[PDB]
């Protein structure tokens, strides 16, 4: 029943049936036929979860090295801001276990084994519970929901007995990822208009709030 | 009946009145038969010109009051750093920034982008509400919303309502003429309106406009 | 269609309530924007439409031709003055007008000959537009067709009307952009794409507000 700023149509296609449903579509890209019927109606919610899911990792990963090096659990040599970590060589490149072009290949290989399987569960549900893959294919069958597979591996700790628990935990996770997406976008843009890492920006803001806000920075 | 309406109303040329446009029947406020260019002959264009005039008049009244009050206060003693009305947008670019009433504990704005964006958003919203509906009532008249914007009920009695319409258009046309004078004086003289008035009062014979006619 | 009819997108979007009666939606680019009442009469409205379309087409040509020399100069093509608002003074140079820095090309020197040729040819074509000429007779003052529709894109009414709307929209955009060209040339004193580069370099510092304090009437 809870709603947010919604356009005229909004409610026509959006309704309180999926987790995190609030009706906010200024531009209405989720129109069933409308303009945006080319994308499958199940694609947008699925992509929204995943980009948010990675945002949780990104927003909790871009700031851990700096804080953990400030309070102190890590040598300051490797305690560097995320944009000095090799993603942007010309702004910074720190040598690692291997050169970054080999790390990329190891990334793409491992991600591919973990991403192609995810792809064809969405396209063909339960298609990964058929072929032998080291014996761990019975777990990786899915519950029929592309976004929420479920299983002794991907749900090993097993929270949520009945549908009441899940229907709100999903709302929590989509919303905790809601902030994570904005948080990473903050990381990105707050880094481009500055030259130094996110954590100290918070510390500068906490030091001189009337001297290090967005308005004071640049213009 | 109101003496400001009808066919017996005073004319813009007074006793020298000649031909009066037919469509100007005096049924609207501030009608003096002044249309020599035929720019409001059609009823629809006449109405559009009426709304344009009323909006321009109200904005000019606000502008004249806001051009006089700050520099009058500066004369009183409230320093601003840049008090003259046309020397008032550069206060932001200064190191101190734009400080209301010359005090740091006021708004204390320093970034023109923020002011521009906030004003754009707010003015767009309010201007849309002006023609369409909005929180402060719906659209009843394009330029006289009604009791929603008349909390003191000055329009309750129709005769006083028409008289107030005439007075509003009068004061507003005066304000518009004064605003044109402000613009021309700033372009030509380059000085503030109050300082121009003081110079005129000092030696009006010589410190008049004819002095600056030398180009 | 969507654009033609009572229910058409208006210039104020959801905030449009006072739609002029004479603006019903039977002409291209009818957003219901007439607050000065300058097109109330049908004949005056037709004349205004003709003026709008001719101005739109000329503005399209001007916008394309003001920046084409800029792009060619950025690539490396040599000109006399790439900038549009000094592109006309090179006729007075000793080398004449080279037209892409090629002496073998037009290579004009006398502005008087250019003026006379332009007067004659433009008078001829303008008169043909008003009264008809070699390229067909005059039926629609602004949509002649025939010799000016060689590709025959305006064959069925629907595509012809949609193309009307698209033409008028690109033309209004071009007119706005050319007013921008003129004002920016007046104030900044630099070419359009050079202003674009300055804005991209330091958007916060290199912008229009930087020139706000240049026309201060000190006297
Ligand atoms: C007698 C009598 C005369 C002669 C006038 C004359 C005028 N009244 Mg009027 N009124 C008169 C009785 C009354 N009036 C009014 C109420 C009003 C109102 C409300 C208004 C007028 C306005 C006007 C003007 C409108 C006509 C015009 O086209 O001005 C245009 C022509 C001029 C202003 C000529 C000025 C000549 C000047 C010497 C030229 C300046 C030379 C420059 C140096 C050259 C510039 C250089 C280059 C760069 C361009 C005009 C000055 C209107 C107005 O303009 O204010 C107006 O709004 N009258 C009442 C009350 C019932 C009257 C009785
Ligand atoms: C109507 C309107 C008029 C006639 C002017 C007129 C002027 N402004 Mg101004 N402005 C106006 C609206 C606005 N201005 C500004 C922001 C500024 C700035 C930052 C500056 C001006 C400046 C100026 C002057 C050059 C000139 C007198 C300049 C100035 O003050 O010169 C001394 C200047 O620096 N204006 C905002 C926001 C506006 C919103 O409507
Ligand atoms: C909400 C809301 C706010 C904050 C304002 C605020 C304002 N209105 Mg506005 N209006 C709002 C709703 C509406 N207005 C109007 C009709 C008008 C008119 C006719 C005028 C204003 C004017 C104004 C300005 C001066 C009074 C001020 C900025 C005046 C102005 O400055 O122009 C003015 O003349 N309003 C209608 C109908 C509204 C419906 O919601
Ligand atoms: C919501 C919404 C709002 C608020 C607007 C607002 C506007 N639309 Mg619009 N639209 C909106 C929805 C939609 N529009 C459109 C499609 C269009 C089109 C095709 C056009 C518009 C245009 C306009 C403008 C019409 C009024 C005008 O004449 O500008 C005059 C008033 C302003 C520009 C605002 C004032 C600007 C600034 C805040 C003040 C400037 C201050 C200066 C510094 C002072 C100058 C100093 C000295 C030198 C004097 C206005 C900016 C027209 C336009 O102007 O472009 C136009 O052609 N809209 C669609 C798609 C169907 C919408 C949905
Ligand atoms: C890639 C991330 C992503 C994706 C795929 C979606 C997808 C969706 N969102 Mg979500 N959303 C996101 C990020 C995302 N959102 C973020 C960051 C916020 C916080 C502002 C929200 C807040 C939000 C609310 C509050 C609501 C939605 C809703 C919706 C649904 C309808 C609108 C739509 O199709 O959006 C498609 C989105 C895109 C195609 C991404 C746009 C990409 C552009 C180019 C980025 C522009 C911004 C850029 C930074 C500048 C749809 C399933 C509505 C709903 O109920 O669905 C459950 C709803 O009420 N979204
Ligand atoms: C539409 C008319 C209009 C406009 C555009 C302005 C615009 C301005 N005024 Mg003026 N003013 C006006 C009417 C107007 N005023 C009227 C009617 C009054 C009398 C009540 C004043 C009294 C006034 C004072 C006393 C001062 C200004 C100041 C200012 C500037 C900053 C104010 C601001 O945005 O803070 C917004 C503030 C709040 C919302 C609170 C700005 C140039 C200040 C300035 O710096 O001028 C040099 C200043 O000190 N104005
Ligand atoms: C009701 C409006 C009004 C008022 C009260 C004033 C008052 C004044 N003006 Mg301003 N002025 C106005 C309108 C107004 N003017 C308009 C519309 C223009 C544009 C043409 C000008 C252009 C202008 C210039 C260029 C100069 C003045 C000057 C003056 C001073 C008188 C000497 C001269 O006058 C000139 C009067 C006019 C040019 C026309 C106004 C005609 C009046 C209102 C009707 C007759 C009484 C005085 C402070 C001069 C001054 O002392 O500055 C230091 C000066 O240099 N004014
Ligand atoms: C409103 C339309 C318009 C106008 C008035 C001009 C005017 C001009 N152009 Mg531009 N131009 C335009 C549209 C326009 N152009 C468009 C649409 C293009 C893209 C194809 C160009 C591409 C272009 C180039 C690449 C060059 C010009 C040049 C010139 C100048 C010499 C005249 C010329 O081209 O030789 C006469 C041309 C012919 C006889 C060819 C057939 C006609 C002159 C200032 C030249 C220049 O820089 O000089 C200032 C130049 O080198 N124009
Ligand atoms: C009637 C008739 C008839 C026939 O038919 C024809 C003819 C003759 C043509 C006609 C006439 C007309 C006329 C005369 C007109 C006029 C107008 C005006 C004056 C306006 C103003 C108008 C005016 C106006 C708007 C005003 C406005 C103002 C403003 C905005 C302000 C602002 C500001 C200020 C405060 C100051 C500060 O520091 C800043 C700023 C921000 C800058
Ligand atoms: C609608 C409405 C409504 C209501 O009723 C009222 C109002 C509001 C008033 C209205 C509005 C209006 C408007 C806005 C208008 C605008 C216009 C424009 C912009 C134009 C342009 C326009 C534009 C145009 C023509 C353009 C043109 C161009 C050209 C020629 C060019 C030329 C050239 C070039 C190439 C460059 C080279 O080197 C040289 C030259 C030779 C220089």
């Amino acid at each position: 029943r809870s709603l947010i700023f919604a356009s005229k149509q909004s409610l026509s296609y959006l309704d309180g049936t999926l987790p995190g449903d609030y009706g906010f579509d200024p531009l209405g890209l989720m129109d069933p036929e409308g303009a945006g019927g080319f994308i499958d109606p199940q694609w947008l919610p699925y992509a929204e979860i995943i980009n948010g899911r990675f945002a949780m990792l990104g927003a909790a990963g871009a700031i851990a090295p700096e804080v953990l090096g400030r309070i102190g659990l890590i040598p300051q040599e490797t305690a560097i801001p995320w944009f000095q970590s090799g993603v942007i060589p010309p702004v910074g490149n720190y040598s690692y276990w291997a050169d970054p072009y080999t790390l990329f290949v190891l990334e793409m290989a491992l991600m591919g084994f973990a991403e192609h399987r995810r792809a064809q569960d969405y396209y063909k549900p339960g298609s990964m519970g058929k072929q032998y893959f080291l014996g761990l294919e019975k777990f990786l069958g899915g519950s029929g929901n592309p976004a929420y597979p479920g299983g002794p591996i991907f749900n090993f700790l097993g929270f949520g007995k009945n549908e009441k628990e899940l229907q709100e935990l999903k709302v929590k996770e989509v919303k905790n990822g809601r902030l994570a997406m904005m948080a990473v976008l903050g990381y990105f843009t707050q880094a481009i208009f500055t030259g130094v890492g996110p954590f100290q920006n918070l510390l500068d803001h906490l030091a001189d709030p009337v001297h290090n806000n967005v308005l004071t920075n640049l213009k | 009946d109101s003496i400001w309406y009808g066919a017996d109303r005073p004319k813009y040329l007074g006793p020298f009145s000649g031909e009066t446009p037919s469509y100007l029947t005096g049924e609207f406020a501030g009608d003096y038969g002044w249309d020599t260019a035929g720019l409001s002959s059609d009823p629809e264009t006449f109405a559009r010109n009426r709304e344009l005039e009323v909006i321009h008049a109200r904005w000019a009244m606000l502008g004249a009051l806001g051009c006089l009050t700050p520099e009058l206060l500066a004369k009183s003693g409230v320093k601003f750093g840049e008090a003259v009305w046309f020397k008032a947008g550069a206060q932001i670019f200064s190191e101190g920034g734009l400080d209301y009433l010359g005090n740091p504990s006021l708004v204390h704005a320093q970034s023109i982008l923020a002011i521009w964006a906030s004003q754009v958003v707010l003015m767009g919203a309010v201007e849309g509400y002006r023609v369409a509906g909005g929180p402060l009532g719906e659209i009843t008249d394009p330029i006289y919303p009604g009791g929603s914007f008349d909390p003191l009920g000055l329009a309750d009695d129709p005769d006083t309502f028409a008289e107030l319409k005439v007075k509003e258009i009068k004061n507003g046309r005066l304000a518009m003429f004064s605003m044109f004078g402000f613009f021309v004086q700033a372009i030509v003289t380059g000085k503030g309106p109050l300082e121009n008035l003081n110079d005129h009062l000092a030696d009006p014979v010589a410190n008049n406009a004819w002095a600056y006619a030398t180009n």
